[PDB]
């Protein structure tokens, strides 16, 4: 249906990610990324692409085909699928529920599904203890994700997300919940993994840390998978926090005012914080990470809610 | 132009202020665009062959002009190459065919495969 | 629970081939394997000339170069008595401190890209390109400068490197600001090397540690303070030395002793004698092309130096110079022949990588690398 | 030197040097307890193993001679004790006292031979694990005995058949006249 | 005609020439020059070369540095963990022919022994250019690949 | 009153002069059981007898540092205690006396070092 | 805000740095070899190093001298003890010239 | 696991140079 | 270990419990290498005895120490993985020599 | 002692509006926002990175790469088969076997440097009597197959004559050193 | 009080926590009540 | 029992004559054997039948009568 023109574009917005996670992380480090491949590197992720494509496997294996074959398949599934209630501008979400938003908190609990079956049926208990590392990490930082959209809640009516992103029209909740925005972010970081909260992302202990049977489609999928991951909840500190299409309501003249452009350079922003983030800032060690999920982003979320609830309880702001 | 699919799109980027120093037999055509900023990034070299070039295609006369070694262009070094052995480049053929590519004299594809046993038998 | 923890980042820490013995995420007993890097170089030198032997210094310590000549040349000056000028004093020093700061560069950024900042690295290698603009310029090989020759050094520093050795160090204390701004202050970081690794003093004698290892448990031992070997003594410079001795400590001082490194380097740069480059004793300095061409006395010195050698007199000295890693000091016996004796490198990371065992212990998984970055782990030495 | 006065003669047995850094060529019997003395003593105090140099004269008739370096971080002096044990005298190890002889020791009896006695985990640390042959000994090849490794038929393995390489050759520099 | 299969091989050839991912067996200074190779002056990034730090997604391998006789076993068994598209690239004297060391006993006469290899950037600690001009050496070695011309036989 | 030794490990001690006046006496008392002729004996008891002395004379740690030129009073408790167990070391495997032959070769040498080489200052 | 006090304007990209690139010679660099007092007194023998110096004097010492040396030494005063190498530790921040080398 | 961990919490940052800086 | 080979009494009573630790070894070894179906655990207790025999003309104490330490560090790199075990297999007139060469 | 050590390390920072400093720079990650601005400084600055096929790092005339045997203007090869570099080489590369030619100066029937079993020291350069054998600065010799990385007897050596007019160039400003 | 700014130091997301959720516990307290005019 | 199986281990071992071997028969006096080769059948006989016997108590047994008054008394025999 119409599932393509999320889906495909969302394909290409992650294959062109991670040329621009690479190609952002080297401006910063002072050198031009991926730049010889495309005019600047825009045909790179279609050179790793069919790169993976067109690699032999190293064992066929094709006799455990529904144990973690479709595990990747589920992930991915999940990621793409939590894209549907994600609205992109004023009647442009596929599905507007209007639970929508415990919806992407059941998709997350579905994704931890997806991370801890892919790594179990990778029969390595280096990798298998790492991917229940994983997901630990990823569902510790969702008692905080979750407290956090109960502020951005309480300041809402309804968790429909385009109302979320319709009851900003005054000031986004980015400038009074600052402190939250930051939270969230460094939330989202840490939920998904690509962040300087990746100790089972450490560059090594990642590739061995997800599964055995690589064949090249599971590499891909993951990191599809993950820079899809990091572009929907990118997506969501900008429909929560930010305006989710909102502009500055300045309504210029030279600016005929688009929707979904504005959502679209709000998710930049966003992605663009992800990769300067993962370049200037040393990584947590999973140790230090998971005590910070607990001691410090579930204390100052749960702080929140009830700063949130009471400033707009005492004057009737609700 | 007309290669969006190269890094020579970086170098075309480039010549936009520089200055033309000198073009070889082989038609690199060496440019300079010193003055406005980027120490290092202010001599290089248009191929001329812009599919299949490769580095070392620069001859002698301008690698070192071009590796910043000198300041003399390859116009400035062509009265100084030796005219009684002086040899044309090669463009390192490396695997590129045989009788392209270099080979020992025993090599059993070198045309003249040389015996070293230093006795010799009767 | 054994692991098998091996080089985590290749083309970092190459052959580091730890076996770990867990117990759960905590390092019970760390078991480094050697050998992986082992190459014949404590018996090929006993096969080579005096000079054949210089190149292998270099190949000793991969990230910091001409140190290693440097404690070579003063071991085969200890024996031959080779009075060397001013001029090679200190060009040899403004080189031994170059090497420090091409060291602590890559010792600091690499150990900055294991523990998971990526681009203190390549700031840090942008540096690092810069100063091996000037080992290419001044011997001819950006790494392997086999230039701290026995007598003096090799040949004289081109015309154009002190201006530019000057206009590297004018802009060199903010490329040390820049590296320490992001990671100094951090809390990632501090939370990720404070309290990791700390060494009692008695532990990092015992150890043999002899370095910034040695510097961070407090003791104030520097080689170029204890036995100085070169301009040292005129040189003025401070030895950074910690108060904990935890991995915080040692990169704090890596990056101070990054900074007294420029100190010695502009000194250097300002008091550098126009003098002869080699030592007059032409029977252990090769002459000079010119001389050995229009000499006859010189070209049969410069035969019987680039074939037979020196033949340094019988002895036998353990010259130990301050090296980046450490006490990088090479025991020469020296059979009175033209070859060297069994030309012992005792090398640290031989004995820091020792340390890891108990630096290691009770720290988490995660923490085993990082170990291994404030130890400065060369495997070349090891 | 003070540190020859206070010691007991009988452990510096054999020799004395003094110059080129001072050495104590002692006995091996005597030199766990030698190094036992310089550390743990007030006006010597050394607690720094440097190095274990081993060191191989194959004229001699007690081969090999174990070079023990010791830094004084106190003091600010390096002392060489020196022993002599050839290839089946086993030498007292030091790494009770300065833990860091441990390895040195290993690769001291790696290269050259020379077990340590009560040295926990003496074991062969640099060359290679199969390895048979003592490599910094005089009498061994350059390029070693069996120590060509290729890969074969017997995939994922890499063999030690014996050696063959382009001849070391050997230049006989040594002028007459020394 | 021909020209399809032409242009599919130019088009797989292009692909692997221009995302070549190697595992980079950075033993010893070698790969200190590969790290400089790596670094922000001669990108490597910038051809696609994305340094791998495990032998199972790697297009190549650029073995640096001194192949001891003991890391021998440990170089082929990552060899033999690579996706069959897989290259060698000798790096240093020392990883292409004997080196320095080729009469070391621990040390193998070049990773030849050990590893099929396709381009050996020579110079015993190559120039960051030299190591990054055999990686577009390994290129044009892709790009004589046409593996589906021969799959057509 | 002392904040810290530099050194790590070398927890600063309060009670420094009472410690080393007992290390010092015990010392002494230890060094009693080696014969009298062996250099051992004249430098232990002088050294300690030096050190027990300056620390009678003197009260605060500071003022044995000062005229007790060796470091800090926490290194020199580590040097005391070091000591006590070399004396209660000799005392077992005597070394003491020289045997009937003692063949003791000093090969004092004296090349000219030359001095920009390391030696030590 | 930053690292930037009129201090890091000293930028890593220099623009104008090794100005007269190194196989240029417009000064011919002399690189002396051997010292004025030194080229027509090639006397070597006193400029010797190598080979001039004092023999090994390798002599025995057998039990009388050990012993009549332990009864010489009677007792160790002061000065007859290694000097310690006094080092301690003091902070300072940028007092060394103010910051400026 | 009763393993020491890695308290964060140290002493403030404060150059320590030897007592050479001036007059050695 | 110290030399307690002060005899050759002593050296062969160690030889003895370098034997029987081997012995009582054999089963680890046929189970991390796999050679209980290609070797026989009598082949293996002969081959052994083939080596500790092979070298019993020792008449001098140390080398016997010497011989039983290289046994010891053979037996414990071949206990854990740290050689392989395709030389374990392997491990267990003069006309036609004039046919081949000179030597 | 930790405990105590931990006692009075936070007993120092213990006055109201120090610890509201220290408070407001642990919450408001500031520490770090400065890393980040920085880390910006930089993805807006120039690019220290060199496109390389057609822009080569800065080297130096005395910089040791590819090994080039010089010849006289006049032809005649400058290698006199004196066997110094084979005799200084360290790694053993280059094997030298000499004739007297029929014109009756000595030459080199056999000069193989083998650039493999070879470290680029220069050494060769330095122990040559008349400059026969230099280092080309061509660096870029990277070959598909090791048996012609192995430089063969005085022909592949000999194509130092195209890079002369380099090495004549930089050998004329380095023999002032 | 020194044992209060002693855990205000030591930690302060918990003592910032109790803090930014005592203005919430606070507000509807006293400040609710307050805004009866 | 234990008899028939330690007769029949001293019979099948590779470095003895069938003939000799009795229940009277003895490792150095009947056998002709090493004591190489005593302790390697006695490391036959704690192979065979599963005992942990001691060194001490090994080098003692020096006839096949000896192995049989030994594996009898273990109190684990198996
Ligand atoms: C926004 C973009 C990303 C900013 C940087 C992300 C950093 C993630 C971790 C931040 C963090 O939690 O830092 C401290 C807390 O930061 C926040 O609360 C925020 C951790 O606690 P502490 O070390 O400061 O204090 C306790 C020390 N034992
Ligand atoms: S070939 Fe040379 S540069 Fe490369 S690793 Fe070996 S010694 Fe180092
Ligand atoms: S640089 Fe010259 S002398 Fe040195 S190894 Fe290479 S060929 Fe031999
Ligand atoms: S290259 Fe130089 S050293 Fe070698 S044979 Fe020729 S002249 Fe002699």
């Amino acid at each position: 249906a119409e599932i393509l023109g999320i889906i495909l574009p969302l394909l290409l917005g992650v294959a062109f990610l991670v040329l621009a996670e690479r190609k952002v992380m080297a401006f910063v480090q002072r050198r031009k990324g991926p730049d010889v491949v495309g005019s600047f590197g825009l045909l790179q992720p279609l050179a790793d692409g069919l790169k993976l494509i067109l690699k032999e496997p190293i064992s066929p294996s094709s006799a455990n085909f529904f144990l973690f074959r479709m595990a990747p398949v589920a992930t991915f599934m999940l990621s793409l699928v939590a894209w549907a209630v994600v609205p992109f501008d004023y009647g442009m979400v596929l599905s507007d529920l209007n639970i929508g938003l415990l919806y992407l908190f059941a998709i997350s609990s579905l994704g931890v599904y997806g991370i801890i079956i892919a790594g179990w049926s990778s029969n390595s208990k280096y990798a298998f203890l790492g991917a229940l590392r994983s997901a630990a990490q990823m569902v510790s930082y969702e008692v905080s994700i979750g407290l956090i959209l109960i502020t951005v809640l309480i300041c809402v009516g309804s968790c429909n997300l385009s109302e979320i992103v319709m009851a900003q029209k005054q000031i986004w909740f980015g400038i009074p919940l600052f402190p939250v925005l930051v939270m969230f972010f460094i939330s989202c970081l840490a939920e998904t993994n690509r962040a300087p909260f990746d100790l089972p992302e450490a560059e090594a202990e990642l590739v061995a840390g997800y599964n055995v049977e690589y064949s090249s489609m599971g590499f891909a999928l993951f990191f599809l998978g993950e820079y899809a991951n990091m572009i929907l909840m990118s997506g969501l500190c900008t429909l929560f926090f930010l305006g989710g299409w909102l502009p500055i309501l300045d309504l210029p003249i030279f600016k005929k005012i688009p929707g979904s452009i504005w959502f679209s350079i709000k998710v930049l922003f966003f992605l663009f914080l992800y990769i300067w983030v993962r370049a200037a800032f040393p990584r947590y060690r999973y140790d230090q990470l998971m005590g910070l999920g607990w001691k410090v982003f579930l204390p100052l979320s749960l702080a929140w809610v009830v700063s949130v609830s009471g400033l707009l309880v005492t004057f009737q702001w609700l | 132009r007309c290669l969006p699919d190269g890094n020579l799109l970086q170098t075309k980027i480039h010549n936009i202020g520089a200055t033309l120093v000198g073009v070889d037999k082989f038609g690199n055509k060496y440019y300079q665009k010193l003055g406005d900023t980027q120490y290092g990034r202010h001599r290089w070299v248009e191929y001329a062959s812009k599919d299949r070039y490769n580095a070392s295609q620069v001859p002698a006369e301008w690698h070192g002009w071009l590796h910043f070694i000198t300041d003399h262009t390859g116009d400035e070094l062509l009265s100084l190459k030796p005219k009684r052995y002086g040899l044309e480049h090669k463009e390192n053929f490396s695997g590129e065919g045989d009788a392209y590519i270099y080979h020992s004299k025993g090599h059993t594809l070198n045309p003249g495969q040389k015996n070293w046993t230093r006795y010799q038998s009767w | 629970f054994t692991l098998n923890f091996g080089p985590q980042h290749p083309a970092a820490h190459g052959v580091l081939r730890l076996v770990l013995e867990m117990n759960g995420e905590v390092v019970e007993r760390a078991e480094p394997h050697i050998g992986l890097l082992h190459r014949g170089t404590e018996k090929l030198i006993e096969y080579k000339t005096y000079l054949q032997a210089l190149p292998y210094f270099d190949r000793s310590d991969y990230v910091s170069m001409m140190a290693q000549e440097h404690a070579y040349s003063l071991a085969v000056e200890k024996l031959l008595n080779c009075e060397v000028p001013l001029r090679a004093q200190y060009i040899r020093v403004l080189f031994c401190e170059i090497t420090r700061i091409l060291n602590h560069l890559l010792a600091l950024t690499t150990h900055a890209m294991d523990v998971g900042a990526l681009t203190p690295f390549l700031w840090a290698f942008e540096e690092r390109e810069k100063l091996l603009e000037f080992y290419e310029r001044v011997s001819g090989a950006r790494m392997h400068a086999s230039f701290i020759r026995p007598g003096g050094v090799a040949q004289d520093l081109p015309l154009g490197l002190c201006r530019d050795i000057d206009s590297f160090t004018q802009q060199f204390a903010s490329r040390i600001d820049e590296l320490e701004e992001m990671l100094t202050g951090n809390r990632i970081w501090k939370q990720r090397l404070v309290d990791i690794g700390t060494v009692t003093a008695q532990q990092a004698k015992d150890w043999g540690f002899s370095g910034v290892m040695l510097r961070g448990p407090g003791v104030c031992w520097d080689l170029r303070r204890a036995a100085p070997y070169d301009v040292y003594d005129q040189l003025d410079f401070d030895v950074p030395v910690g108060t904990r001795g935890d991995c915080y400590d040692r990169y704090c001082i890596r990056i101070e002793e990054m900074r007294q490194s420029l100190r010695i380097i502009v000194q250097c740069l300002n008091q550098m004698p126009s003098g002869m480059i080699k030592a007059d004793d032409r029977k252990l300095c090769p002459p000079s092309r010119c001389r050995m061409k229009l000499s006859m006395e010189s070209s049969i010195h410069h035969f019987e130096l680039y074939t037979e050698g020196f033949s340094v007199p019988a002895s036998s000295t353990y010259t130990a110079v301050e090296a980046p890693k450490g006490e990088f000091g090479v025991f020469l016996v020296s059979n009175g022949s033209n070859r060297p004796y069994r030309c012992k490198i005792r090398a640290p990371g031989f004995a820091h990588l020792q340390g890891l065992d108990f630096m290691s212990k009770h720290h988490m998984l995660a923490d085993v690398v990082t170990i291994i970055g404030t130890q400065d782990i060369v495997f070349g030495e090891v | 030197k003070y540190s020859w006065e206070t010691l007991p003669k009988k452990w510096v047995k054999k020799m004395e040097r003094s110059e080129h850094g001072n050495r104590f060529d002692t006995n091996t019997d005597y030199l766990f307890q030698l190094l036992c003395f310089l550390k743990l003593h007030t006006y010597t105090r050394v607690q720094v193993l440097i190095d274990i140099c081993g060191v191989d004269y194959p004229s001699r008739k007690r081969r090999f001679e174990v070079v023990y370096n010791l830094l004084s971080t106190r003091y600010n002096s390096r002392i060489r004790v020196q022993t002599s044990a050839d290839e089946v005298t086993r030498i007292s190890s030091v790494v009770s006292l300065f833990p860091s002889a441990g390895w040195w020791e290993r690769e001291v009896w790696d290269m050259f031979g020379v077990s340590f006695i009560n040295h926990p985990d003496l074991r062969r640390i640099l060359t290679d694990y199969g390895f048979e042959g003592h490599p910094l000994r005089k009498d061994f090849p350059l390029s070693g005995y069996v120590q060509v490794r290729y890969d074969d038929p017997e995939k994922r393995v890499v063999s030690e058949p014996i050696e063959m390489t382009q001849e070391f050759r050997y230049f006989d520099f040594a002028s007459p006249w020394e | 005609a021909e020209f399809v299969i032409s242009k599919v091989d130019d088009l797989m050839n292009w692909a692997r020439t221009g995302s070549i991912w190697p595992m980079t067996f950075g033993l010893a200074c070698c790969a200190v020059e590969m790290m400089h190779t790596g670094a922000a002056r001669y990108d490597l990034d910038r051809f696609g070369i994305i340094f791998r730090p495990s032998p199972r997604q790697s297009d190549c391998m650029i073995v640096a540095g001194t192949l001891t006789n003991k890391m021998a076993p440990a170089l082929r068994k990552v060899y033999d963990q690579m996706p069959e598209p897989r290259w060698v690239i000798s790096m240093g004297s020392c990883a292409n022919g004997g080196g320095y060391y080729h009469y070391s006993y621990s040390v193998v006469r070049g990773c030849d022994r050990i590893v099929p290899v396709d381009i050996y950037v020579p110079g015993c600690p190559p120039t960051a250019e030299a190591l990054l001009y055999g990686l577009l050496q390994l290129q044009k070695k892709i790009n004589r690949r046409k593996d589906f011309l021969h799959w057509w036989n | 009153v002392k904040q810290t030794t530099g050194i790590v490990g070398l927890d600063v001690v309060p009670n420094a002069r009472a410690v080393l006046i007992d290390l010092y006496s015990k010392t002494l008392k230890e060094i009693q059981a080696v014969p009298e002729d062996e250099g051992y004996r004249k430098a232990v008891e002088s050294f300690t007898r030096q050190r027990l002395n300056v620390c009678k004379e003197e009260e605060d740690w500071e003022m044995i540092e000062k005229r007790l030129g060796c470091g800090q009073v926490e290194e020199l408790i580590e040097e005391a205690r070091d000591e006590l167990t070399l004396i209660g070391k000799m005392i077992e495997w005597d070394p003491w006396g020289v045997p009937d032959d003692y063949e003791c070769e000093v090969i004092e040498n004296d090349a000219p070092i030359p001095k920009h080489v390391p030696q030590h200052r | 805000p930053c690292a930037h006090p009129e201090y890091l304007e000293a930028v890593p990209k220099a623009t104008e740095y090794r100005l007269r690139c190194p196989a240029t010679i417009d000064e011919e660099a002399i690189v002396p070899s051997s010292d004025p007092e030194t080229v027509y007194n090639i006397v070597y023998h006193g400029r010797d190093q190598r080979r001039n110096r004092p023999p090994i004097r390798r002599y025995v010492l057998t039990k009388d001298n050990v012993v009549q040396m332990m009864n010489e030494k009677k007792s160790f005063d002061v000065s007859d003890f290694p000097k310690v190498y006094l080092t301690t530790v003091e902070e300072d921040l940028d007092t060394r010239g103010g910051g400026y080398e | 696991a009763a393993a020491a961990a890695a308290a964060a919490a140290a002493a403030a940052a404060a150059a320590a140079a030897a007592a050479a800086a001036a007059a050695a | 270990v110290p030399p307690n080979s002060a005899n050759l009494t002593e050296a062969r009573r160690r030889v003895f419990d370098f034997f029987r630790a081997a012995c009582r070894s054999i089963p680890t070894i046929m189970d991390i290498y796999n050679l209980q179906d290609v070797v026989a655990p009598s082949q293996l207790r002969y081959a052994i005895s083939a080596q500790i025999r092979n070298n019993a003309h020792i008449t001098d104490p140390k080398v016997i120490d010497l011989l039983i330490f290289k046994g010891m560090e053979e037996l414990t790199d071949i206990v854990d993985h740290a050689k392989q075990r395709h030389h374990i297999i392997g491990q267990y007139d003069f006309l036609k020599n004039f046919y081949t060469s000179n030597y | 002692d930790d405990e105590e050590a931990e006692q009075l390390a936070k007993e120092i920072s213990k006055d109201w509006s120090t610890v509201f400093e220290r408070s407001m720079n642990t919450l408001f990650l500031t520490e770090m926002v400065r890393g980040l601005s920085l880390t910006l400084k930089y993805f807006f600055d120039p690019k220290v990175t060199i496109n390389y096929p057609f822009e080569k790092g800065p080297l130096s005339p005395r910089f040791r790469g590819e090994h080039a045997l010089r010849r006289y203007p006049t032809g005649e090869e400058r290698c006199i088969a004196c066997k110094l570099c084979e005799a200084v080489c360290p790694a053993q590369a280059i094997t030298i076997e000499a004739e007297e030619r029929e014109d009756g100066s000595r030459r080199t029937t056999r000069y193989d440097i083998d650039m493999t079993k070879c470290i680029y020291c220069g050494f060769c350069q330095e122990a040559c009597p008349v400059d026969a054998i230099v280092e080309g600065p061509n660096f870029e010799f990277a070959t598909e197959t090791h048996e012609e990385l192995l430089y063969d007897k005085e022909k592949l050596l000999e194509n130092g004559d195209r890079w002369e007019t380099e090495i004549a160039e930089n050998l004329r400003s380095e023999s002032l050193y | 009080m020194e044992k209060l700014r002693m855990f205000v130091a030591q930690e302060p997301v918990v003592a910032a926590s109790c803090l930014i959720g005592g203005v919430g516990l606070f507000l509807p307290a006293v400040v609710r009540p307050i805004l009866d005019s | 029992a234990v008899v028939d199986r330690v007769l029949d281990v001293v019979k099948s071992f590779p470095k003895v004559d069938p003939s000799k071997v009795t229940p009277e028969v003895h490792f150095q006096n009947d056998l002709g054997l090493d004591s190489l080769d005593t302790v390697e059948i006695v490391m036959a006989i704690e192979e065979e039948f599963k005992l942990e016997i001691p060194d001490k108590e090994a080098d003692k047994i020096d006839s096949c009568s000896l192995a049989i008054e030994y594996v009898y008394n273990h109190p684990m025999s198996s």
